[PDB]
RNA sequence: CGAGUGGCUUGCUACCUCGAUGUCGGUUCCCUCCAUCCUGCCCGUGCAGAAGCGGGCAAGGGUGAGGUUGUUCGCCUAUUAAAGGAGGUCGUGAGCUGGGUUUAGACCGUCGUGAGACAGGUCGGCUGCUAUCUACUGGGUGUGUAGGUGUCUGACAAGAACGACCGUAUAGUACGAGAGGAACUACGGUUGGUGGCCACUGGUGUACCGGUUGUUCGAGAGAGCACGUGCCGGGUAGCCACGCCACACGGGGUAAGAGCUGAACGCAUCUAAGCUCGAAACCCACUUGGAAAAGAGACACCGCCGAGGUCCCGCGUACAAGACGCGGUCGAUAGACUCGGGGUGUGCGCGUCGAGGUAACGAGACGUUAAGCCCACGAGCACUAACAGACCAA
RNA sequence: GGUCUUAAGGUAGCGUAGUACCUUGCCGCAUCAGUAGCGGCUUGCAUGAAUGGAUUAACCAGAGCUUCACUGUCCCAACGUUGGGCCCGGUGAACUGUACAUUCCAGUGCGGAGUCUGGAGACACCCAGGGGGAAGCGAAGACCCUAUGGA
RNA sequence: GCGAAAGCCAAGGCCUGUCGGGAGCAACCAACGUUAGGGAAUUCGGCAAGUUAGUCCCGUACCUUCGGAAGAAGGGAUGCC
RNA sequence: GUGGAAGUCUGUUAGAGUUGGUGUCCUACAAUACCCUCUCGUGAUCUAUGUGUAGGGGUGAAAGGCCCAUCGAGUCCGGCA
């Protein structure tokens, strides 16, 4: 009687091609609550390795028990807040109105950009706070750029630069704590937006696997028994009917998997340090050594090691923040083996 | 149900031929349903640990014969994850008759059992002479 | 603890146990020394194993 | 008894097609319909409760596994929230199958004088093609907007990105003589679906290490062949699922429905104007694509004798071509080497022992030896190679 | 019915059969569940004695059914191997072609349209792909009927 | 080795079952190796694949035209010195 | 015990054949091919050469099979435009 089925893979994740950006880009932000913040950070993967934690949830069975938990070992290094962009609100949404830069440049920010020689801040500060009388003022956002020259592992030393939503209390609070930044140098850690124990939510762009069927990039079936014999392994049936005469771009086809940004909601951070205590002997297989700023994020993250990932506090967050689990192990063996 | 306080990856099917771990007369058991489960297309019905199933009786005495039963599996050959990580699995895949109120039908138990099942099914437990 | 076949101490969060069908219970730290075990070899008389050494 | 809607059944007609539009059932894969089987929200009851029975809104999601039979249908079994029906050339053979139907061989029953027939049964019996156009899935090159780098906007577009169940507390409580026996809410888990990842478990691993059979290189050592590993055991990286991680709450507007105020109609009236509420459904929230959005976009800085870019060179977080990303001495990008980290399992040689044997000889054992051999990983290290150098450019 | 047509009126056996329409007959076996299979019953639509009946050890690339063993047939797919596929040098066909042709949704039309109508969408070119459509290509339909056709 | 069997090797013949170069070399196809747990649930039907296997010893049912059935079945052994 | 019969058994000995894969191929290597599986293999056996039977006629352990890629009546030319 042809039995119900659902189809295979999503329709929500298309097209499914190559992603533009290799650097990942929010296109979501956390609502503003408390005091202003840099609304997100970023670093390099290292790789994986499991630790021992104390069930912390206050509902478990287990509260208070031994409980080895997979963890994802980040290398998040200081990152610089370069410049403070202002968006004014318009018929057709937001735009760009001025950005606020900075005099201290990291030594290779010029591998990407033309680095400002002459620019006026205070110009700049000037049209935003009359956007602000005016009343015209959209959110604001920090031109952020890593550094990956401080990460070792990673090859790059031309910085990947990336624009972060700045929330909190008052717009003139935040404006304001946003300029703070800014001048300085724009240099933040980690610590000063996130704190173990919290969601967060990932961004990368997958691994690439080039050209894939549809058994693979959708799921379908090989053909099975007796029509695994004929010629055809892993084709799917047919195109679709005779009547639509055409095939829809919802039938399953081959092509391009892999290499897609993908955003992962609810990932908890399990620990932020500093040194080399995640890494493992032998040195993380096709990364390195970690002795530096990192982040233990539970679980998996999308992406290969030494893709750029980043981080963002969790929009659609389903369990209550239980910060600063304890953890009693770190699994430092050979991932060799 | 209840959680059961490991990760199982159910190593039995519709179909499936178990050992009948008790003293009902029922030596082998062949697994018809698993309660509470509902697959999708041409996915055979699976089962594992702690998993209440109506089985039926292939190899015992004849009154038992071919009785269709309710039992709990036991033990399984495919590995299960415990809180800490570890591993567990058994020499066989076992199961036991078990009534409309989940009490045993027998009156004792052969063989280990998983601490995991016992929790879930205590009178099955309070039968127990090993539990792992 | 210690892998009940080769000697050494099993990782934490690793590992598996077999449990007998008399009830006996068996940790092995990896699938070498299981399988080692399931080919009849004592560990004692395997010179790479902690217990031989 | 009367009035209709559908085009799922069947019949009718002969309009299209006989210089051919390949059958039924199944399968695989995609879209849809609602006359709704479940799930959400309601109304009534011959509604105490629990549960039935009937009705309304509602198509978001789900509707599964098996036994006979080619079967569709249907009968049957255990599960389930439920295991709904229908359209797409009775969707789907330039996709599959070939059981059935439907050639040529043969048999049985019936019919026929016979050849032979049967809208009966039965055994066997063939499935061509290198895609021109269009369509779509992914990948490039150009032109347009109109010097470069970086960052964005968001018209539009896709999503089910989430659906469902079990259990605990509520509570042996409300209700009920009892039997029986709920809910709001807060929790834990399972299942189906979805996206990603390999620390863990599992698979592979014709890298690698070992054992060993036949044969050839005289033996030994070390090797070839026995099919792309002779066979067997183990297994790194990597790739994988049987493994692991993540996948709301809340807003806004409504349907059925519950009501408020309220007149036409002094009263009444949920409705006529107005309003408060109210569905898994609609919109938003969330994810993904998206300057070719012709109103062809915004910001900042750099440059027009030079900013930037190409060729070139060393390479992969990338990859069928193309594309993409990183490094190039201001350097650790690749290789060599040495450590570290891994795999296998104790090398050659020599010495002792060794059932025996006059002796020759001798399978094998122990020691040397955590040995030997090996590594798609890491670190150190400029030793080798990223040199030399050509060119475009407002 | 307790003979009549047309001579006789089916005996031994076998029987729901490779013959039984009814039919998945009824009882039993076996299975969780068996339109199957086997045993029995049997009024046989329409079995039956060299149009041979019954039966049968041995034999069989003959048809159907059951069990033990085993397994990627399946749950549910994964990794690997060799040859292709992809890129480059050389060689170098054929099928097919009224014309135009970037289409999609509806409608209309000899009632099954890329070309008609109305809208929608649509910048050109190229690479790889699996084949939805061109009622795709290949063969003056083999089916059916017709011809004062053939064998 | 039972062997005019397999497999390996001589004498002898050949590199002409006659286009090459390149990409850890993707999808897809041909032919094939290895797959955890379940074990025919797949399918019209175990189709395909697999299981068993050589030799010796023990042992071998119904039925039978007394030939056979029969290698029934089932069990054990197997190298080297 | 001897003996060694058999349209006897196993057997890719030579040699003959072709059950299934509805595998590969299907502008083919090939107008009937390739691979694995499968059957026969002391006889009604297989095989070479010579020789005979001729078209409404042969030949046929019978399938309307075969008689030079064609046979429910060969091929060629003629009747014939
Ligand atoms: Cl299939
Ligand atoms: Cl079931
Ligand atoms: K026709
Ligand atoms: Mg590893
Ligand atoms: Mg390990
Ligand atoms: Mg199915
Ligand atoms: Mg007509
Ligand atoms: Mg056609
Ligand atoms: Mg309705
Ligand atoms: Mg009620
Ligand atoms: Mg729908
Ligand atoms: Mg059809
Ligand atoms: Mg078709
Ligand atoms: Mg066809
Ligand atoms: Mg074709
Ligand atoms: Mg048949
Ligand atoms: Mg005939
Ligand atoms: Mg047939
Ligand atoms: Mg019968
Ligand atoms: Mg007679
Ligand atoms: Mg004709
Ligand atoms: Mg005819
Ligand atoms: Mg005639
Ligand atoms: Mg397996
Ligand atoms: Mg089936
Ligand atoms: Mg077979
Ligand atoms: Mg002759
Ligand atoms: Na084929
Ligand atoms: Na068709
Ligand atoms: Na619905
Ligand atoms: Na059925
Ligand atoms: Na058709
Ligand atoms: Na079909
Ligand atoms: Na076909
Ligand atoms: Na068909
Ligand atoms: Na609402
Ligand atoms: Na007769
Ligand atoms: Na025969
Ligand atoms: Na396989
Ligand atoms: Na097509
Ligand atoms: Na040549
Ligand atoms: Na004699
Ligand atoms: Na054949
Ligand atoms: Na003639
Ligand atoms: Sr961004
Ligand atoms: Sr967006
Ligand atoms: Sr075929
Ligand atoms: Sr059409
Ligand atoms: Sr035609
Ligand atoms: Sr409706
Ligand atoms: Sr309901
Ligand atoms: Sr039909
Ligand atoms: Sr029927
Ligand atoms: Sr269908
Ligand atoms: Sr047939
Ligand atoms: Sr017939
Ligand atoms: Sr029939
Ligand atoms: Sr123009
Ligand atoms: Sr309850
Ligand atoms: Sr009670
Ligand atoms: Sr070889
Ligand atoms: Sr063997
Ligand atoms: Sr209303
Ligand atoms: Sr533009
Ligand atoms: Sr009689
Ligand atoms: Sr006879
Ligand atoms: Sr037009
Ligand atoms: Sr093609
Ligand atoms: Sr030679
Ligand atoms: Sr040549
Ligand atoms: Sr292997
Ligand atoms: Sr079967
Ligand atoms: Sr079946
Ligand atoms: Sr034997
Ligand atoms: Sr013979
Ligand atoms: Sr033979
Ligand atoms: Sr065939
Ligand atoms: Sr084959
Ligand atoms: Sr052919
Ligand atoms: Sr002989
Ligand atoms: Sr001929
Ligand atoms: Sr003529």
């Amino acid at each position: 009687p042809q039995p119900s089925r659902p189809r295979k893979g999503s329709l929500g994740f298309g097209p499914r091609k190559r992603s533009t950006s290799e650097t990942p880009r929010f296109n979501s932000w956390p609502s503003d609550d408390g005091q202003p913040g840099v609304q997100g950070f970023a670093g390099y993967k290292a790789g994986m390795t499991h630790v021992v934690l104390v069930n912390d949830e206050p509902n478990s069975p287990r509260e208070g028990m031994e409980e080895t938990v997979p963890v994802t070992v980040i290398e998040t290094p200081p990152m610089r807040a370069v410049a403070l962009r202002a968006y004014e609100d318009t018929p057709y949404g937001q735009r760009p109105l001025t950005e606020v830069w900075t005099d201290e440049f990291h030594s290779e920010l010029d591998r990407t950009l033309d680095v400002p020689e002459d620019h006026d801040p205070d110009a700049a500060e000037e049209q935003i706070r009359d956007a602000h009388e005016a009343g015209d003022l959209g959110d604001l956002r920090l031109i952020t750029h890593t550094v990956p020259d401080a990460v070792p592992s990673v090859p790059k030393k031309k910085p990947d630069v990336m624009e972060t939503r700045v929330g909190g209390g008052s717009v003139s609070d935040r404006l304001d704590h946003a300029l703070d930044i800014v001048e300085d140098g724009g240099e933040h850690a980690m610590n000063d937006i996130f704190r173990a124990g919290e969601y967060a939510d990932v961004a990368g762009v997958t691994k690439g696997k080039g050209t894939q069927g549809p058994v693979k990039r959708w799921g379908v079936q090989k053909r099975k028994g007796k029509h695994a014999r004929q010629g055809w392994r892993r084709r799917i049936g047919n195109l679709g009917p005779w009547n639509p005469s055409r095939v829809r771009s919802t039938v399953p086809q081959q092509g391009q998997t892999g290499y897609h940004q993908r955003t992962e909601l609810n990932k908890r951070l399990i620990d932020i340090g500093e040194g080399d205590e995640p890494t493992v002997d032998g040195g993380f297989v096709n990364y390195g050594e970690v002795d530096g700023p990192y982040t233990l994020v539970k679980g998996s993250v999308p992406g290969p090691d030494k893709r750029l990932v980043r981080f963002r506090p969790a929009v659609r967050p389903n369990d209550q923040p239980r910060l600063d689990p304890e953890v009693r192990y770190v699994s430092n063996e050979s991932n060799q083996g | 149900m209840e959680a059961l306080g490991a990760d199982v990856t159910q190593g039995l099917e519709k179909g499936s031929l178990i050992t009948c771990a008790d003293n009902t007369g029922a030596r082998e058991l062949k697994v018809i349903s698993v309660h509470g489960y509902s697959g999708t297309k041409n996915r055979l019905p699976k089962a594992g640990l702690g998993d209440k199933i109506t089985v039926s009786v292939t190899k015992g005495t004849p009154e038992m014969r071919r009785q269709v039963l309710e039992a709990v599996v036991v033990r399984q050959r495919k590995p299960i994850r415990r809180p800490d990580g570890t591993r567990v699995k058994f020499e066989d895949n076992a199961a036991v008759i078990v009534d409309e109120n989940e009490d045993p039908r027998g009156t004792e138990l052969k063989g280990p059992i998983a601490r995991e099942v016992a929790q879930r099914f205590g009178s099955v437990a309070s039968a127990a002479t090993m539990i792992v | 603890r210690e892998c009940d076949y080769c000697g050494t101490d099993i990782e934490p969060g690793t590992g598996t146990m077999f449990v007998h069908k008399d009830g006996a219970t068996t940790h092995f730290c990896s699938s070498k020394c299981e399988n080692n075990a399931d080919l009849g070899r004592e560990a004692r008389n395997l010179e790479w194993t902690d217990t031989a050494r």
